[PDB]
């Protein structure tokens, strides 16, 4: 920063 | 059965009910295996009373702090998750496909959340993660549970982008372009070159980390310009944001954005008003930009995703959890  | 993925047959077998399924997933897709290049891939089928693939969950194992691995299956598996009976028994063909190598195997699909469901889940045996645990921090859901979700199906004969907003929004979308930004997309080096530097550049002014090029470059390997697409927009010579975006099974997916610093005469709408037009132009059922902390005015990502989505946020069940190993499990995972 998460996420894909 | 467990996927051979050096069965050239067995893989496009697999493929073909991936990309077909209405319940198909960008991230259960094989090439997500790829992206992923640093976990260890695992894939698992059911087939019908015919041998026809009916249910599969493609999983990425990764390490941990103990002697166990997480086994996940983003967004998976791919098939009617309410029909837990069918869960059941995909989820039985995975925990002998991880061979007692994981501690957990956990799949967070899209499904909406409901205490009928969540009980349900329950009953079987398997631990949920939703409403019960933290909204932020190492103890939340690795994907966020309230998503800002775009129905077109609800505007089967809007022609542009334009057509489904109400006048105050039309208004806020067509300011960029008036004021000059224009939008080009594809899925070249080029477009990914000024993805980067404005993704980057986006990561250093809030100040926070970002993946590194080659994570981008594996994506766009393995997806074609008809999956995987890179808006840019730009204003006079000057690049302004950008967004990528991947079309799978009934979405489009706004996944990653990048914007410069100081005037960006609203580009990031411009962005999102062209990914919303690949979207119609390709009759896609959803447009999907992703989670928001809540749904209130004090969260940036609400503020702007609610341009574009006036609807309530879809709140999914959250992360489904399969133990395998109850102590690392416990020392690993809490509320
Ligand atoms: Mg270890
Ligand atoms: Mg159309
Ligand atoms: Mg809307």
């Amino acid at each position: 920063x998460k996420x894909x | 059965p467990v996927l051979n993925l050096n069965d050239p047959q067995a893989v496009e077998r697999y493929e073909e009910f991936m990309r077909q399924s209405p319940y198909g997933q960008v991230t259960q897709d094989l090439g997500w295996a790829k992206v992923k290049n640093n976990w260890e891939p695992v894939d698992v089928y059911l087939e019908d009373d015919q041998g026809a693939i009916i249910a599969a969950m493609s999983m990425l194992l990764g390490d941990t702090p103990t002697d166990k691995k997480f086994a996940y299956a983003s967004k998976g598996p791919v098939m009617d998750v309410t029909d837990v009976d069918l869960l059941d028994r995909l989820v039985d063909e995975a925990v002998k496909a991880l061979d007692g190598r994981a501690y957990v195997l956990r799949f967070d699909p899209e499904v909406a959340y409901s205490d009928e469901f969540n009980t349900t889940l329950q009953d079987h045996g398997y631990v949920t993660r939703n409403r019960n645990v933290a909204d932020a921090g190492m103890h939340a859901t690795i994907q966020p549970r309230l998503n800002m979700v775009l129905d077109l199906t609800k505007f089967p004969d809007a022609k542009t982008t334009l057509d489904l907003y109400p006048s105050k929004t039309k208004s806020k979308i067509k300011r960029p372009f008036r004021d000059g930004v224009e939008v080009h997309s594809g899925n070249s080096a080029t477009e990914l070159d000024e993805f980067f530097k404005t993704y980057t550049t986006m990561a250093e002014r809030h100040g926070i980390t970002h993946r590194p090029i080659e994570y981008f470059q594996r994506m766009q390997a393995a997806f074609d310009a008809d999956t995987m697409r890179i808006f840019v927009a730009e204003r006079e010579g000057k690049l302004l944001s950008t967004g990528i975006a991947l079309k799978y099974g009934r979405k489009i997916w706004y996944m990653y954005a990048g914007s410069m610093d100081g005037n960006t005469y609203y580009a990031p709408y411009a962005v999102q008003s062209e990914m919303i037009q690949w979207a119609l132009d390709t009759n896609t059922d959803l447009y999907d930009l992703g989670g928001i902390e809540s749904e209130s005015t004090d969260d940036s990502l609400y503020v702007f995703k609610h341009v574009f989505v006036k609807d309530a946020p879809r709140e999914y069940i959250g992360e489904i959890d399969k133990v395998l190993d109850p102590e690392v499990y416990a020392e690993l995972v809490k509320d």
